[PDB]
C-alpha cells in the first residue's frame, strides 16, 4: 500500500565504521532481494531471502557483508567494517511467487550509501536564491527565479521548491547532476541549480513566498567530529525571496 | 553472468522511436525483461518477455532473439516522461536473481512552439549579491556545453515544464566569483544557430 | 525404449527438533543419480552416479538452490496443511512430490506429470493435458483454486514439456555407458525340500538392468498365477536388481513345472526347469 | 536439472 | 491417516559362497510413516557400519529404503534384519536365508 521501505536514504559514513541498512518489505511478500547498484559493475544481486531463509548469496563478497531477515517484517543488510568502495546505491525489495512467476520484483529507492576516506571534507551546502530579471519578465510575461546550492561535499542533496508553504513541482528544472566546484581536487566539493519559472502577474505579487530548500544528508549525532567548525550533519539549508515592484 | 549495454547517454526527440537493447552471452538464460528507472527511484518493471515471441503493450514493444542473444526494447512515440535509465535484466531455471545490463540513459528532448533564445542577468536576494546568468528559451536542438579558459561553471541544461500555459522551456545556468565575467558573452562557446 | 526422469522429494514435520526433515532425490529411469538430504552435514544436491559428476560449477550450485528453496516450500506446506486439517502441533506429518517426464524410444516428448501427497494420500496432481488439475476432495481444492490463480500449471508445462526432456536427453547421452545398457539375468533354480513329500522350487533372475522383468511358472499347459511367489524387484546394491518366483510342488513333479524369463536383454525368452 | 527455482506453495 | 506396515528382505549383492565376501541388504518397503528403525545384525549383536538409501517412495505412496553392509557369509554364523517401526509392536527380525 506503501511499498518496500528502506532506511537510511541517504548515509554518509566513515570508512571502518559498521554500516547497517534496513528494510521492510511489502506486506504478504515472502521473498525480499538485497540489490546493490554501482557505476562500474551495475545493478547486482546481493542475496535474496524465501521465508526468511537466505537462497541465493553469490554476489555477497567474501568478507564483510552479513545479511539476516531475523522475521518476515525486516532485514539488514550490515557491512563491517565499511571501506570506500562499499559506496553504491544499496535497493530493497520483495516479491510473491504469482509475481516472480512473471519476474516483477517491487523495489525501494534506495540507501545512497557514501563510505568515505576522512569526514574532514564534508560540508553542507551554504544555498541563494536569485530573483528574475527585468528585461526577461516584458520580453516574455514569465520570471525564472534560480536558486544555487554550492560548497558541499558528498552530493547527497535534494532540491526542492517551496512556494507558499506547500511545494511545487510545475515550472521545476533541478539540474540532472551535481558540477563539481573544484575540478582540480581529487576529491573536491560540489555545485547545483535549479529553477523556477512563473508569470509576471505571480512573481510580482508581493503576498507570494518562494522558499529553496536543500535537504543534505551528512552525518548523525553519533558521529564523532573533532573538529570545532560546526559540524556537518543532516540538515536542511534554505534561502527565500518574495514578490516585488520596485 | 554479464550482459553487455550501451549506456547512453542516448538523446531522441519527443516524437521519435528509441531502439534500446542489450546483448548477453550466457544461454541459461530464459527470461528477459526491461526495468526502467528514474533519476533517484528504484526501478519498476517496464515489460517483459516469454521467450522467443515478442510482448507489446500500448507503445512499448519488447523482444528476445535467442540465437542471436540479443535483447530489445522499442519505444513508440517518444514521450519526455521517458526520460529514464533503461535497464534489461533477465534470468534463469536456477534462481530468482535478476541480471541486469548497466543500463542506457533516455533523454527525450520536449518540442517547444517558439524557440525566443536569451541572456538574462541575475542578481541576488541578498546585499552580497553575485550574479548569475540563464540562458533559456532556446529550443531542443541546441546543445549547451561548456568548459572554459576559466573555473566558470555552466550546468547542462534541463527542460522546466509549464504544464498550464502549455510552455515548456529550456534553460541553463552560469555563474563564476572573478570580476571579468559578464552575461551573454559567458555561454557564446556554445556555438549557438 | 521408454525412458524417463523422476523427482522425488518428501518431508517430515518434526515439532520437538525443530525444522523437518528433507529428502530428494533424482532418477533416470531407474537409475538413482542426484540426492540431497537436510540432516547430512554437506547441504549440498550430491552425485550418485558416475555420469553427472561431470557437470560443472553452475549445475551443483544451482540444483543446491532449487532443492533448498523447494524444502522451504515445504515446510512452508506442513504448516498449511496442519492448518487446512487442523492437527495437532505435537504430530509428525509427511508432505510427499513427485514430478517428471518421459520420453519414447525416439527421445521424443512422450508425457509428462507431477503428483502431490499430504500423510501418504492422494493430494493434488496434475492432469496428462498439462494444463489443469485433479483434488482429493477437501483441501486440496483450496490449493487448486490457488494454483489455477498463479499459473502454476503454465510454469511446469514449461518445464515438464521443455526443459525436463532437454536435461533427460543430456542425461541418456553423457551417461550412455551405464544408462542405455542391458544386463541379462543370470537366471537359476534351486532345490530345497518342503518335506518328504513336496520340494522348494524357486525361480531366481539376478544382475539385471533395466528392472522391468517377467517371471512366469507353468504345468505342463498354461498355469500363469497363485502357486507363484512373486517378490517385488530389489536393488542389489551394483545398480542391478534382482527378483524371483518361487513354486512349492509334489515331489517327483518338478519335472512338469517350468520357469519363463523375459528381459529386455534376452534373446529369446529363457526358460527353465529342474534339470541336475 | 530439477524444476526451478522454486515449487509454488500450497 | 494411514500406517502400512513394512515389508522386509535379507539378502546378498552376490551368490553367497563361505569365507568369501559379500553385501548383506536389507530392503524395507511398503511402510508409512518414514520414521524407522533398520539394523543389520550378527548372531544377535548388531553391525557396525551399515549404510542406508535415500528415502523413495512408490506411486502408491508408501516408503522404501535399502541398508547394506559387507559381511563375510559363514556356516556358522546367523545374520538378520531387524526392523522397529510404528506399526511394528515390537522390533522384528527376518533372518537371512540362502534360500529366502
Amino acid at each position: 500500500d506503501a511499498g518496500v521501505i528502506q532506511s537510511p536514504r541517504h548515509e554518509v559514513t566513515e570508512m571502518g565504521q559498521q554500516v547497517t541498512l534496513r528494510c521492510k518489505p511489502i506486506s504478504g511478500h515472502d521473498y525480499l532481494f538485497w540489490y546493490r547498484q554501482t557505476m562500474m559493475r551495475g545493478l547486482e544481486l546481493l542475496i535474496y531471502f524465501n521465508n526468511n531463509v537466505p537462497i541465493d548469496d553469490s554476489g555477497m563478497p567474501e568478507d564483510r557483508f552479513s545479511a539476516k531477515m531475523p522475521n518476515a517484517s525486516f532485514s539488514t543488510l550490515k557491512i563491517q567494517p565499511s571501506e570506500p568502495r562499499d559506496s553504491a546505491v544499496y535497493f530493497c525489495a520483495s516479491s510473491l511467487w504469482e509475481k516472480l512467476a512473471k519476474n516483477i520484483q517491487y523495489f525501494g529507492a534506495g540507501t545512497r550509501l557514501s563510505v568515505l576516506e576522512d569526514l574532514k571534507n564534508v560540508f553542507p551546502p551554504e544555498v541563494a536564491v536569485f530573483e528574475p530579471s527585468e528585461a526577461e519578465i516584458s520580453h516574455t510575461q514569465k520570471a525564472t527565479l534560480v536558486c544555487l546550492a554550492t560548497g558541499f561535499y558528498p552530493d547527497h542533496v535534494e532540491l526542492s521548491w517551496w512556494v507558499n508553504g506547500k511545494e511545487v513541482h510545475s515550472g521545476v528544472c533541478t539540474d540532472p547532476q551535481p558540477l563539481k566546484e573544484q575540478p582540480a581536487l581529487n576529491d573536491s566539493r560540489y555545485a547545483l541549480s535549479s529553477r523556477l519559472r512563473v508569470s509576471a502577474t505571480f512573481w510580482q505579487d508581493p503576498r507570494n513566498h518562494f522558499r529553496c530548500q536543500v535537504q543534505f544528508y551528512g552525518l548523525s549525532e553519533n558521529d564523532e567530529w573533532t573538529q570545532d567548525r560546526a559540524k556537518p550533519v543532516t540538515q536542511i539549508v534554505s534561502a527565500e525571496a518574495w514578490g516585488r515592484a520596485d | 553472468k554479464e550482459v553487455e549495454q550501451d549506456p547512453g547517454p542516448l538523446s531522441v526527440p519527443e516524437g521519435a522511436i528509441v531502439s534500446l537493447n542489450c546483448t548477453y552471452s550466457n544461454s541459461a538464460f530464459q527470461y528477459f525483461m526491461w526495468y526502467r528507472q528514474y533519476s533517484r527511484k528504484g526501478p519498476e518493471l517496464l515489460m517483459y518477455t516469454y521467450s522467443s515471441g515478442n510482448k507489446e503493450d500500448g507503445r512499448f514493444t519488447a523482444q528476445v532473439d535467442k540465437s542471436s542473444k540479443y535483447i530489445s526494447l522499442f519505444i513508440r512515440d517518444s514521450q519526455p516522461s521517458d526520460s529514464a535509465t533503461y535497464l534489461c535484466a533477465m534470468r534463469g531455471d536456477s534462481s530468482y536473481k535478476l541480471i541486469f545490463g548497466s543500463g542506457t540513459r533516455l533523454l527525450v528532448r520536449p518540442d517547444i512552439q517558439n524557440p525566443d533564445p536569451a541572456v538574462y542577468q541575475l542578481r541576488d536576494s541578498k546585499s552580497s549579491d553575485k550574479s548569475v546568468c540563464l540562458f533559456t528559451d532556446f529550443d531542443s536542438q541546441t546543445n549547451v556545453s561548456q568548459s572554459k579558459d576559466s573555473d566558470v561553471y555552466i550546468t547542462d541544461k534541463c527542460v522546466l515544464d509549464m504544464r498550464s500555459m502549455d510552455f515548456k522551456s529550456n534553460s541553463a545556468v552560469a555563474w563564476s566569483n572573478k570580476s571579468d565575467f559578464a552575461c551573454a558573452n559567458a555561454f557564446n562557446n556554445s556555438i549557438i544557430p | 525404449g521408454s525412458h524417463s526422469m523422476r523427482y522425488f522429494f518428501t518431508s517430515v514435520s518434526r515439532p520437538g527438533r525443530g525444522e523437518p526433515r528433507f529428502i530428494a532425490v533424482g532418477y533416470v529411469d531407474d537409475t538413482q543419480f542426484v540426492r540431497f538430504d537436510s540432516d547430512a552435514a554437506s547441504q549440498r544436491m550430491e552425485p550418485r552416479a558416475p555420469w553427472i559428476e561431470q557437470e560443472g560449477p553452475e549445475y551443483w550450485d544451482g540444483e543446491t538452490r532449487k532443492v533448498k528453496a523447494h524444502s522451504q516450500t515445504h515446510r512452508v506446506d506442513l504448516g498449511t496443511l496442519r492448518g487446512y486439517y487442523n492437527q495437532s502441533e505435537a504430530g509428525s506429518h509427511t508432505v510427499q512430490r513427485m514430478y517428471g517426464c518421459d520420453v519414447g524410444s525416439d527421445w521424443r516428448f512422450l508425457r509428462g506429470y507431477h503428483q502431490y501427497a499430504y500423510d501418504g494420500k492422494d493430494y493434488i496432481a496434475l492432469k496428462e493435458d498439462l494444463r489443469s488439475w485433479t483434488a482429493a476432495d477437501m483441501a486440496a481444492q483450496t490449493t487448486k483454486h490457488k494454483w489455477e490463480a498463479a499459473h502454476v500449471a503454465e510454469q511446469l508445462r514449461a518445464y515438464l514439456e521443455g526443459t525436463c526432456v532437454e536435461w533427460l536427453r543430456r542425461y541418456l547421452e553423457n551417461g550412455k555407458e551405464t544408462l542405455q545398457r542391458t544386463d541379462a539375468p543370470k537366471t537359476h533354480m534351486t532345490h530345497h525340500a518342503v518335506s518328504d513329500h513336496e520340494a522348494t522350487l524357486r525361480c531366481w533372475a539376478l544382475s539385471f538392468y533395466p528392472a522391468e522383468i517377467t517371471l512366469t511358472w507353468q504345468r505342463d499347459g498354461e498355469d500363469q498365477t497363485q502357486d507363484t511367489e512373486l517378490v517385488e524387484t530389489r536393488p542389489a546394491g551394483d545398480g542391478t536388481f534382482q527378483k524371483w518366483a518361487a513354486v512349492v510342488v509334489p515331489s517327483g513333479q518338478e519335472q512338469r513345472y517350468t520357469c519363463h524369463v523375459q528381459h529386455e536383454g534376452l534373446p529369446k525368452p529363457l526358460t527353465l526347469r529342474w534339470e541336475p | 536439472a530439477q524444476w526451478g527455482p522454486d515449487p509454488a506453495a500450497a | 491417516m494411514i500406517q502400512r506396515t513394512p515389508k522386509i528382505q535379507v539378502y546378498s549383492r552376490h551368490p553367497a559362497e563361505n569365507g568369501k565376501s559379500n553385501f548383506l541388504n536389507c530392503y524395507v518397503s511398503g511402510f508409512h510413516p518414514s520414521d524407522i528403525e533398520v539394523d543389520l545384525l550378527k548372531n544377535g549383536e548388531r553391525i557396525e557400519k551399515v549404510e542406508h538409501s535415500d528415502l523413495s517412495f512408490s506411486k502408491d505412496w508408501s516408503f522404501y529404503l535399502l541398508y547394506y553392509t559387507e559381511f563375510t557369509p559363514t556356516e556358522k554364523d546367523e545374520y538378520a534384519c531387524r526392523v522397529n517401526h510404528v506399526t511394528l509392536s515390537q522390533p522384528k527380525i527376518v533372518k537371512w536365508d540362502r534360500d529366502m
